[PDB]
């Protein structure tokens, strides 16, 4: 395959190489917040982790949605790529097995840490978008 | 930088990232007299030193009484901390201090002779500071009428107080309250709970712990910022407050609205 | 046909009572849920659809879960005969 | 439809009723007022009960309240006034009140009872109770008390309107209540009864719904908050009725799921 590929490429045609599980997300455990407060008491932001050829994301909220507008809360995560893909088969499940258990974790601040306690209801209005 | 807008924080975990102080106190004028000392105030400033705490900005003040201390408080300051000593027959003087000195309210004036009033809100609540304020209420329907009670007269309201030295008060929403009180020496505030206040924390210096926290009898929660122990000297509280001076400073924080850059978030 | 004496107030009599059943109080129900679709931009795509481009029409709120879409769909639906968007009997 | 039978629920993870109060009669007369209940009333229309809905029952004491106190509303908040000397009435009260309660009426002349297990207690009312226990032995022999001797039994309880007792399981008893201004009978606790919400004026939440020394759990349903005026108490009750009414839900036996199961 990779000698078809390469003979192909410097022929300037369509090239193609397959993989299984390709390793293409970057490594960029980056965790954000948006309404935060010195001490940690209420805290609303994304928490994501993209590793591997798996993609794992959490949006939490500490009020629950009881002081927004009309108690529905939204939670917005743009990853993307490097390079093109065509052709993907895509395994999706509404559980995030990572980010649902008791975590503390230093904060953004550098010398500071906060607390993580969540309960896991199940996602509404999951929408997903693959745009070129 | 930028103020007074609430924008998203980077952040990270693999990245390797795990004083000058200002205490101050408020006990009653009982343990002084107790005591039978007034030099114990260098004694508690060298064994703040030994700690680690600088000394000079250290004050102490006293206050005759919890009535006197509970009108018009003065907390400025960096870590509060207040001994309120406990009884079986003032839980609701005990109850309100320590609610108006945990958290944050935003107030208005309240002018009882030429308005109505009536809640939008949760944290909407009534607070009354003064040397006698006796609170005299009518609800009012949509109509604006009196029910169990005449518009015309005062002397028929349903009081929520009497000459009381301080009282929160809280009333339903959704009608109007028709209000007389003798402003010539008391004075009644609207103000709305907005979040909490780590700057203060109250240790109940007493026996069983009653405090609380919320004007819904749904919920009645004891808050880590509430401290108590028992006693029988002073001595002995001032002894278990200094040795265990590290766990205060960890549990309480500097004041989430003097960080000298959360400006135009109604502080600073 | 009872045929009887100077007129009455049948008609307005019959309108009291139809203006306070169900369907005064469903037409009034869609005609707020468009109202509050149309100024649905203090939260962005909020509400719960199936479709595209929510309107307030094919929404979710109520054996198998289409079928349970379905059904919620025609009961909104029924309104549609209301609204001079039929072509035929 | 189908009733007495069990059967599994499966589901998908994808996709204006009668409230009772109850107030002490010193209460009343500490508000001195007479249509105080029509201007809750009308505020409870404000805040979203339909007049004509809300009803109010009085009583003089806790122990007047203790003799048959069965709440038939659909949804009850209890106000308890806090004592000094009565922890085991309030807390026997709200044990009562809040668990739901099967008992069989016991002669007690004519048998030697028993008990079954751990939730099994005996239950008892009147206007006076002095119930006597002598615990026999396996050969029926009196150990520490005769079975003829009315003077050398444990006493456990005297002059109570509401007591609540329980003995050690595994050995049968004798006993000798007088019925004539006492009741006793045999009740076995099935499970939590969540159609009875109390809540405490005063008091630093000591009521134990549990005899259980081990374990003590505060329920949820025990809600407490301080007094001076009663009309504060009443405001903060009505203005936050709807937290009170989320805590509760539908009475578990009203509903026609627990008919053929110990119906109501």
């Amino acid at each position: 395959e990779y000698i078809e590929n390469w003979n192909l490429q410097n022929r300037r045609q369509r090239t193609g190489f397959t993989f299984h599980k390709p390793n293409i997300f970057p490594y960029s455990a980056s965790f954000t917040l948006n309404r935060s407060q010195p001490a940690h008491d209420n805290l609303m932001g994304t928490m994501w982790l993209n590793a591997g050829s798996e993609i794992q994301v959490a949006g939490f909220d500490y009020s629950c949605a009881i002081n927004a507008p009309a108690n529905i809360q939204q939670f917005e995560h743009i990853v993307p790529l490097r390079r093109v893909l065509t052709t993907a088969t895509i395994t999706l499940l509404p559980d995030a097995e990572r980010f649902s258990f008791p975590r503390v974790i230093n904060s953004a601040d550098g010398a500071t840490t906060w607390f993580f306690n969540p309960v896991i209801l199940r996602p509404n209005n999951v929408e997903v978008e693959f745009l070129l | 930088q930028n103020y007074g807008i609430n924008l998203p924080i980077t952040g990270s975990m693999d990245i390797a990232y795990a004083l000058t102080s200002t205490l101050c106190l408020y006990y009653p004028t009982e343990a002084a007299t107790e005591i039978n000392d007034n030099s114990w105030k260098d004694t508690l400033s060298q064994l703040f030193l030994t700690k680690g705490w600088p000394t000079g900005s250290v004050y102490f003040k006293e206050y005759t009484n919890i009535a006197s201390f509970s009108v018009d408080p003065q907390l400025y300051c960096d870590y509060n901390v207040v001994l309120m000593k406990y009884d079986a027959t003032l839980q609701l003087d005990m109850s309100e201090l320590a609610d108006l000195i945990l958290n944050e309210w935003l107030c208005n004036p309240m002018d009882i002779t030429l308005y109505y009033y009536q809640q939008t809100d949760e944290a909407n609540k009534w607070i009354s500071m003064g040397s006698s304020c006796t609170i005299k209420v009518c609800p009012l329907n949509t109509q604006t009428l009196g029910i169990g009670c005449l518009t015309t007269d005062a002397t028929t309201f349903e009081e929520v107080a009497t000459a009381e030295k301080l009282v929160i008060t809280d009333v339903v929403d959704g009608v109007n309250h028709k209000l007389d009180v003798t402003t010539a020496t008391c004075t009644i505030r609207n103000c709305k709970k907005l979040g909490p206040r780590e700057n203060v924390a109250v240790i109940q210096v007493g026996g069983s712990d009653i405090l609380d926290i919320t004007a819904d009898p749904t919920t009645a929660p004891q808050t880590e910022r509430m401290m108590r122990i028992n006693w029988k000297k002073w001595w002995q509280v001032f002894y278990t407050v200094v040795d265990y001076v590290d766990q205060i400073i960890q549990v309480m924080s500097k004041r989430s609205r003097s960080l000298n850059s959360a400006a135009f978030y109604y502080r600073v | 046909k009872s045929t009887i004496d100077a007129a009455k107030s049948m008609a307005t009599n019959v309108m009291k009572k139809f203006k306070k059943s169900g369907l005064a109080n469903s037409v009034s129900t869609l005609t707020d849920s468009l109202s509050d679709a149309a100024s649905s931009i203090s939260r962005g795509s909020s509400i719960r659809s199936i479709g595209s481009s929510a309107s307030a029409w094919t929404d979710v709120s109520t054996v198998s879960s289409v079928s349970t879409q379905t059904s919620t769909i025609s009961r909104r639906l029924r309104l549609k005969e209301m609204a001079t968007q039929t072509e035929g009997m």
